[PDB]
């Protein structure tokens, strides 16, 4: 054995503070902690951040690509060209081995 | 940042990283040659300094 | 990245110079403001990544992981401040410092443009994580858990260090942009078989790979709640992020080197999902769930297709928010009954109704209910694996059946049935606990509306 | 010992080492070692007890034997070259003898048996000199003769030192023996890279000396020489437990701490020479060092061991030990990694 | 050791197996003698006879491991008709590890030795094929 | 170059490190950390106690660090100077290659199926 | 020397006795003075890596002077042949031997 403190009893925050938010023993600090979590977490990051994401300017240019593709399809069908060719690079610029 | 600034900032980054990469390869091949042949400033292990020799006439002639 | 590194550092003076009663209020408030500004990283282009300087860059892979990392620090603070209430004031400040220093290494790790800088920061996260587990864990086994965590990682990391330096000697650079243009194929040889292994084993241990996962049930269980939140949500994703980057320089050798590790994963997930059915410890059950989910990420990274990389990226983000929420849910029970045994406290939906809603929502996301991003990622990985080989649908399908069984088994056992008669200290859920739960689930469910920002570079 | 006598003897320890480092003549190198050996023995016996007598006797026998082998190598070199210049040796048998002699003086395995015993038997202050300052003279000689050193011999000594140093530390509870086996292991890294890049040998030597001095100074501050007496430190000077933790993590080579820098650079220089198997083996074997460093951190900083009632009487007095340079040393021991390119000052 | 090592690598795989077993047995016996010399010097035997008993027990054990390895790896190469395959050294390596478990009477040491002797031997053949250097010559 | 000299005279043809060098600032920060550790181990008020002592910790770290960085920069200049001079002296060992475009160079395609 | 304070300070602590061809009391020469002088001047400044091959002739002559190994090998042969011939009676030494 030895000289050791006994395990301290369990402390229920609601006995001293029935209106406890669960942050701090001090009721004034406890209210402030709840306020910053809710305002900065829900009001700022989640609400404004969601609005920011929704109005991102053409994320990864998927909207420009659709506009560009329409321009190409219109030009190619009008002039009789194929819509898409199997060759990505012009074969005149390629020198095959052998 | 507009695409042009990011695009041309990337080329500035690529140039420095490409220049450094080439120098690193050159350094490894320079080190390999200097060590094998002993003909460069690196891996220059000292030999006895010849200013230590005394060229005065000696007590006997044949030396 | 200095607009995130510097303010993250400034959290340390803020915590140390705060009034003794405001350390949690101040750090939580300001880590949320940092979390807000991280959304500026979503200035992503279709062709070019966002390259800030010679040191740091951001792309659609690192950006969501960075946003998850900076969001988790506020949540780890709220989760911790209850069980550290009796702690000495200076030791409380040190605990917060470890979390801040962990965030600093993480945000630099995910954005380092040079692989050796990534390696040093990848390794630097061990120190704060090890200190958090061993200093502030509750049980005797936390000391052994730290040793397993440390040496499982290092046993794989040290070969990686040699491999990276060898790659720099022969290629002349480890900058990731350079590696995209100077990459050469890897031709078969016993020398290259071991270069491949040294490049992949460090990341597999972190995932973890089935077979090399034993450190995780120990570490994820012995850690304090904040330690478990970061271990599951982010640190496991260093393995996935590392693999996603280094596999660029391993082709075409990945064609046949992936086979032993795809087999370990495909069979591993069924083995680790089945384990969860007979787990007696709630935290241990959640930990083994992470192994099952990260097995899909390993397979998706190895088969190396556009759909599997999108699915892997979605899974890593979705798992981070879900697994973190589940640990927090189980912690709230533990802070009431001081035991991790799952069968100890039952019928809790009768005593804690709202908190039973969080349990349900967390469970549904875990079993990948559509259209959650958990399902989006898990479905994209299954689509690409079917093409890789049609028979994999059998193993993916079975895992989806088993995953639902243990996800709802945990929900049923703890929340439904009859309450345990002799447990009479189930106090009503605190505001802190309810808010902590909703800060996981709400962002997770919102991302369903705009999933393209968590699908990675191949979107 | 009279304070003036102690200072004069310490200056003779340094003068002997400095003679070795400025000498262009093998005879003066041998004189420097002899002068150094002469002045350190009274420092080992300074406490006059049977264990210090045994420690000094074992040290004298080992060092005096090595000096004979060193002088034999010099005389063979004289016969086959007719000169005394300190540089590469001109006879392979002279190179073997000089290399074995310097390994003996360094306490490298398998010539290592004296290091754990001698360090344990002398005070902490004397052990600090033995494991730091005394490495300078043999290392400075190796730095100059390495072109003629047999590659298989020096790498065999380095590998055995890393293994035996790592394994030997696992079974120790005495702090001085833990530092001794740590020193044996670290010597292996120093001489493993010597044939490839001697500059990296000096960086490893300098960083090792800083970290070793930091640990010995912290042990001296609390007058702790066992694992258990060091486990009371949390209940006296909490700050010291944190400094010990940081240094021990650093000595284990963990990023982002300074002690990772030498291992990092040594692996780089070895891989540049297509040495892959050896650096991988060395790094994995060094995990044994980290293991028994971690045990110390567990019993010192990361847990709170039982204390005694009489310890309360210590709370009422401040640390009175000099702890010279300790604030600087601990910072350098832990926070140098961002300045790694500074190693070019050693070229 | 340099000469006894060259002999082994200078006689092709599967050709002159008996000669191969001579070289590997010679290596194993030398290793056992070195172990005996250090053991006898650092843990003095109770009597001269007991020192001889310990030496002959280590030297035979070490020679048996060398004999079974050099034979089995040569037989595998001959039978399989694949002289360049590391797998032969794995089979030879594991067999040596098994013999070590036999001479020690301990299935656990037999199992662990088979795995690490087998893998180590396989790594040796790969390094020979690919030119891996253990004590690499300084070049840069 | 010069024997047992910290800063050979040829080093003065190089620009000195700026006093706002980021590495010098880090070194100064280390001096500050040393000052705080000095207060902590002696149980003095860490931030406030002995500001003169803390000042000397910062100043002495910066003072030594400035000369180390000056020598560090010099030694890397010497490395570059040696390497390029050697390349000039042995052109045949460092030939300038003929560069081919990807349209001409054959690279094998490995499908990911 | 590891630290060349001798060169910087311009003080000769021990390099006066490093070589046998340095200045001696009363100009007494060593037996191999010329050979050492020739090897030292050949290798001066070019470094050991080059000197080990480009001054091999000089070093071999210097080594032969120092240890005379080849000279005794030659005298051994002549002395062995003579003792063989004498006993066989084939050879008679001249009167002055
Ligand atoms: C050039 C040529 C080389 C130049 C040298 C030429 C020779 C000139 C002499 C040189 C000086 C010799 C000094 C001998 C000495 O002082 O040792 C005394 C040493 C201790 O003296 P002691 O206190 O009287 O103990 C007596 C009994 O040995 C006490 O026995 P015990 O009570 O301890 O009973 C157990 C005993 C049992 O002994 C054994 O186990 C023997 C096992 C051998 C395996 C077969 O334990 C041992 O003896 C272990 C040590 C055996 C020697 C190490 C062999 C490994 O006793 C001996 O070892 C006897 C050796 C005498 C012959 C020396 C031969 C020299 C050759 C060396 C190798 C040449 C390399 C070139
Ligand atoms: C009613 C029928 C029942 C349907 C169920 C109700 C749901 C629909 C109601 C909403 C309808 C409005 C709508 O969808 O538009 C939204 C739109 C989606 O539709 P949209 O793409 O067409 O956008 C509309 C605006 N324009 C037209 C300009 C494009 O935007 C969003 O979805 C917002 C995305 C929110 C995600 C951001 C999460 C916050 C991030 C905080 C950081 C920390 C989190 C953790 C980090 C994790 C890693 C990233
Ligand atoms: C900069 C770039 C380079 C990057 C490398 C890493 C940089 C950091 C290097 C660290 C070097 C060591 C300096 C660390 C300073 C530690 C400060 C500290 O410990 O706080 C002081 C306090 C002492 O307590 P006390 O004096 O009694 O005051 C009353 C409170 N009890 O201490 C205590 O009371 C603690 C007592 C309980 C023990 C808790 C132990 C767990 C916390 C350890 C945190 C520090 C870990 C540092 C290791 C590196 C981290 C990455
Ligand atoms: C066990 C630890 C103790 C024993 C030490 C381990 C060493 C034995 C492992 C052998 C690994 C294979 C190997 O060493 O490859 C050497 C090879 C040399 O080839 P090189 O000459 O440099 O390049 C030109 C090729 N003609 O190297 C190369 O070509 C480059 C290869 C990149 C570097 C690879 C580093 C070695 C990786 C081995 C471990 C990998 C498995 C990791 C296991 C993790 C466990 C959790
Ligand atoms: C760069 C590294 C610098 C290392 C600085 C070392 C500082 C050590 C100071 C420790 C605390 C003060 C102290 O007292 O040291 C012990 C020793 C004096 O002995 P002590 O027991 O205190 O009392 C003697 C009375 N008989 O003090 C001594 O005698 C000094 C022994 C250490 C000398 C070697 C230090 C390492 C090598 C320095 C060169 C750097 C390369
Ligand atoms: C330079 C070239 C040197 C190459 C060989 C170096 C080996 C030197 C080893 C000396 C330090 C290690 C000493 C040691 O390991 O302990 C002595 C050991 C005793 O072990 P033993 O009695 O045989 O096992 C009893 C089982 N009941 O005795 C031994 O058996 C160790 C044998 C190691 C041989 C290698
Ligand atoms: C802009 C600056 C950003 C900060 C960068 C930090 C980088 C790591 C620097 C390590 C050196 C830390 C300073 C040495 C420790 C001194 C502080 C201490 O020991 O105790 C805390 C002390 C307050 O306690 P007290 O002793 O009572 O003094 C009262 C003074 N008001 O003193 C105090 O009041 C607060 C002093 C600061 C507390 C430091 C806590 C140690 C942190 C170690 C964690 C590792 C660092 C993070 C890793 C990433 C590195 C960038
Ligand atoms: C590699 C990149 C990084 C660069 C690393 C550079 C490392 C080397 C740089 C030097 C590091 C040591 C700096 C020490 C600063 C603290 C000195 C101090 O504050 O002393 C205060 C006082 C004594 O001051 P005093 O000696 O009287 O000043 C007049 C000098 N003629 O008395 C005191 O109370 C001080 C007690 C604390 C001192 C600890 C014990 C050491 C004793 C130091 C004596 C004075 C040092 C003067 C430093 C000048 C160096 C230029
Ligand atoms: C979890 C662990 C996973 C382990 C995975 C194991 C993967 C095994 C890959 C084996 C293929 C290695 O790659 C193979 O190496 C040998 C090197 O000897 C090369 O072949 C080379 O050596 C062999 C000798 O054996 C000769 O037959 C051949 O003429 C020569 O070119 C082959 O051209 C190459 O196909
Ligand atoms: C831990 C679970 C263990 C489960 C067991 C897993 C066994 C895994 C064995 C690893 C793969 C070994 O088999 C591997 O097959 C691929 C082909 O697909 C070969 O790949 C190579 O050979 C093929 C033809 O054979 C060529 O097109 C080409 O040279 C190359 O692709 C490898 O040379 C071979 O090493
Ligand atoms: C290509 C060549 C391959 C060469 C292979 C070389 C293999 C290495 C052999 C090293 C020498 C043998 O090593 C030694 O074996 C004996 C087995 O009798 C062990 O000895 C132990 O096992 C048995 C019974 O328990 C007894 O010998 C002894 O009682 C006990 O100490 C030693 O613990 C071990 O140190
Ligand atoms: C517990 C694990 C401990 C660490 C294990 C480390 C494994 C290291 C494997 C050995 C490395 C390679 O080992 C060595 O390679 C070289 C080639 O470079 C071979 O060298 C050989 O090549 C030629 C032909 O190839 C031979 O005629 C010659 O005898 C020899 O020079 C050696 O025969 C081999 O022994
Ligand atoms: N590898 C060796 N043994 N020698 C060596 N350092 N070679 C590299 C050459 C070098 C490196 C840095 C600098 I600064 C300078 Cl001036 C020269």
């Amino acid at each position: 054995r030895w000289q050791e403190d006994p395990e301290p009893e369990d402390e229920n925050l609601y006995e001293k503070n029935p209106d406890s938010h669960g942050y701090d023993k001090d009721p004034a600090v406890d209210i402030w902690n709840m306020r910053v979590v809710f305002f900065f977490g829900f009001s700022i990051v989640l609400v404004l951040g969601s609005t920011f994401v929704a109005y991102l300017p053409d994320y990864r240019m998927q909207e420009w690509a659709r506009r560009e593709a329409e321009r190409l399809v219109k030009y190619r069908e009008a002039h009789g060209l194929p819509i898409m060719e199997s060759n990505c690079f012009d074969p005149s610029k390629i020198q095959l081995p052998e | 940042d507009g695409p042009e600034k990011n695009y041309e900032r990337t080329m500035a980054i690529l140039q420095i990283e490409a220049e450094k990469a080439e120098l690193r390869l050159k350094e490894l091949e320079v080190r390999r040659l200097m060590r094998a042949r002993g003909d460069g400033p690196w891996f220059h292990y000292p030999t006895i300094d010849k200013e230590l020799i005394d060229h005065s006439p000696k007590a006997t002639p044949d030396n | 990245m200095l607009k995130y590194i510097i303010p993250t550092i400034m959290l340390m003076p803020l915590t140390w110079l705060s009034k003794n009663n405001m350390i949690w209020v101040n750090s939580t408030a300001h880590s949320l403001l940092i979390s807000f500004t991280s959304l500026l990283l979503m200035n992503q282009f279709g062709d070019n990544s966002l390259n800030f300087s010679l040191l740091f860059f951001s792309d659609s892979l690192s950006t969501p992981l960075l946003i998850l990392t900076m969001w988790l620090l506020p949540l780890m603070l709220m989760a911790s401040q209850h069980h550290l209430s009796k702690e000495n004031l200076t030791r409380k400040k040190l605990f917060i410092t470890m979390l801040i220093s962990l965030q600093l290494f993480l945000i630099m790790t995910f954005t380092a443009m040079e692989l050796i800088l990534f390696y040093i920061l990848f390794e630097a996260t061990l120190v704060p994580t090890l200190i958090i587990i061993t200093r502030w864990g509750n049980q005797t086994e936390r000391l052994n858990a730290g040793l397993y965590f440390l040496f499982y990682t290092l046993a794989g990391s040290l070969p990686l260090l040699v491999a990276l330096i060898y790659i720099q000697n022969t290629v002349g650079s480890l900058n990731f942009l350079m590696l995209q243009y100077w990459v050469q194929p890897v031709h078969n040889s016993w020398s290259n078989v071991f270069m491949w292994l040294a490049c992949m084993m460090a990341f597999m241990v972190k995932m973890p790979l089935y077979g090399l996962h034993l450190w995780l049930p120990k570490a994820h269980v012995e850690a304090p709640i904040a330690g478990s939140m970061v271990l599951a949500a982010v640190l496991l994703k260093l393995g996935g992020y590392g693999m996603l980057r280094i596999t660029l320089i391993l082709n075409p050798m990945t064609d046949f080197m992936a086979y032993p590790f795809i087999m370990l994963s495909l069979w591993g997930m069924i083995m680790t999902s089945s384990i969860c059915l007979r787990q007696t410890d709630l935290k241990s059950l959640i930990a083994y769930s992470s192994v099952s989910h990260m097995a899909l990420v390993i397979v998706a990274i190895l088969i190396q297709t556009p759909w599997s990389y999108m699915g892997a990226t979605a899974l890593m983000i979705a798992h981070g928010l879900t697994s973190s929420m589940l640990f927090c849910l189980a912690n709230s029970n533990y802070e009431r009954i001081h035991s991790r045994t799952m069968i100890l406290a039952r019928g809790l939906q009768t005593l804690l109704p709202l908190m039973a809603t969080w349990w349900l929502l967390a469970s549904l996301t875990n079993l990948a209910l559509p259209p959650t991003i958990n399902l989006i990622g898990e479905l994209f990985v299954v689509m690409s694996t079917f093409s890789w080989s049609n028979i994999t649908i059998i193993l993916m399908g079975v895992n989806m059946v088993i995953t639902a069984l243990y996800s709802l088994y945990m929900l049923i056992m703890t929340q439904r049935g009859k309450y345990t008669y002799h447990i009479n200290n189930i106090s009503p859920s605190f505001t802190r606990e309810n808010a902590l739960m909703s800060l996981h689930i709400l962002p997770l469910l919102l991302l369903t509306l705009n999933p393209k920002i968590i699908l990675g570079p191949l979107y | 010992m009279n304070p003036i006598i102690f200072i004069i003897i310490l200056l003779t320890i340094m003068l002997g080492t400095i003679i070795v480092m400025i000498s262009s003549h093998w005879l003066l190198v041998w004189i420097g070692f002899e002068m150094n050996m002469l002045a350190i023995i009274p420092i080992m016996m300074k406490n006059h007890n049977p264990r210090a007598t045994e420690a000094s006797t074992k040290y004298f026998l080992t060092q005096s034997t090595a000096s004979m082998l060193l002088m034999m190598a010099v005389i063979i070199n004289l016969m086959f070259s007719g000169q005394w210049t300190v540089m590469k040796l001109f006879n392979p048998m002279a190179s073997m003898l000089m290399t074995m002699a310097l390994a003996m003086k360094l306490g490298m395995a398998p010539f290592h048996f004296w290091v754990p015993e001698v360090t344990q038997g002398i005070p902490l202050s004397s052990g600090l000199i033995l494991l730091t300052w005394q490495k300078l003279a043999p290392m400075s000689v190796l730095y100059q003769i390495f072109p003629s050193i047999n590659l298989n011999l020096i790498l065999t000594l380095s590998v055995l030192s890393i293994l035996i140093g790592g394994w030997g530390g696992l079974n120790q509870t005495q702090l001085r023996k833990i530092m001794a086996y740590s020193s044996i292991a670290h010597m292996g890294w120093m001489t493993a890279v010597l044939p490839y890049n001697p500059t990296m040998t000096l960086l490893n030597l300098i960083i090792y000396i800083i970290m070793t001095s930091t640990m010995f100074t912290m042990f001296m501050a609390n007058s702790t020489t066992t694992t258990l007496s060091l486990s009371h430190t949390w209940n006296k000077t909490p700050i010291m437990t944190v400094l010990i933790l940081a240094t021990l993590l650093s000595m284990g080579g963990l990023p982002p701490l300074s002690g990772f820098m030498p291992k990092w650079m040594i692996i780089q220089e070895m891989t540049k020479n297509n040495s892959i198997i050896l650096p991988t083996f060395m790094a994995i074997t060094a995990l044994l060092n980290l293991y028994f460093y971690m045990r110390l951190t567990y019993s010192t900083t990361l847990t709170m061991f039982p204390s005694t009632n009489n310890m309360k009487m210590k709370w009422q007095f401040p640390l009175m030990k000099k702890m010279t340079f300790l604030p600087t040393m601990v910072v350098l021991s832990t926070m140098m990694l961002p300045l790694t390119p500074m190693l070019s000052v050693l070229e | 050791a340099k000469t006894v090592l060259r002999q082994y690598w200078d006689i092709p795989e599967g050709t002159e197996c008996h000669r191969k077993t001579y070289a590997t047995t010679s290596i194993g016996g030398a290793a056992g003698l070195v172990v005996s010399a250090y053991s006898v010097a650092l843990k003095t035997p109770t009597s001269f006879l007991e020192g001889v008993a310990r030496t002959g027990r280590y030297t035979f054990t070490a020679a048996a491991i060398g004999a079974i390895f050099g034979l089995t790896s040569c037989i595998s190469a001959q039978v399989r008709e694949k002289p360049d395959d590391p797998l032969n050294y794995l089979i030879g390596g594991c067999a040596g590890g098994l013999i070590l478990g036999a001479r020690t009477r301990s299935y656990g040491i037999g199992a662990a030795a088979c795995a690490y002797m087998g893998l180590t031997a396989a790594l040796v053949k790969m390094g020979q094929l690919e030119g891996w250097q253990v004590f690499a010559e300084p070049k840069v | 170059r010069a024997t047992f000299q910290f800063l050979p005279d040829e080093a003065r043809s190089l620009p000195p490190p700026k006093l706002t060098d980021p590495r010098l600032a880090f070194v100064g920060f280390l001096g500050y950390c040393s000052g705080l550790i000095d207060n902590a181990i002696r149980r003095r008020p860490v931030l406030l106690a002995g500001l003169h002592r803390q000042l000397l910790y910062i100043t002495s770290f910066v003072f030594v660090g400035y000369y180390l960085l000056k020598r560090q920069d010099y030694m890397y200049a010497v490395r570059d100077h040696d390497m390029f001079s050697y390349i000039k002296s042995h052109p045949e060992d460092f030939p300038e290659k003929d560069k081919k475009t990807y349209g001409e160079v054959f690279e094998e395609f490995h499908p990911v199926r | 020397p590891f630290f060349d304070v001798q060169k910087r300070l311009g003080v000769d602590l021990d390099r006066w006795m490093t070589i046998q061809s340095a200045e001696q009391p009363h100009k007494i020469p060593s037996r191999c003075h010329a050979f050492e002088k020739e090897w030292i001047e050949c290798a001066h400044g070019i470094g050991s890596i080059r000197a080990e091959k480009e001054c091999k002739i000089e070093f071999e002559d210097f080594r032969e002077c120092l240890l005379r190994q080849k000279t005794m090998k030659r005298l051994h042969a002549i002395r062995r042949q003579r003792e063989k011939l004498i006993k066989e009676g084939k050879y008679t030494p001249p009167p002055h031997h």
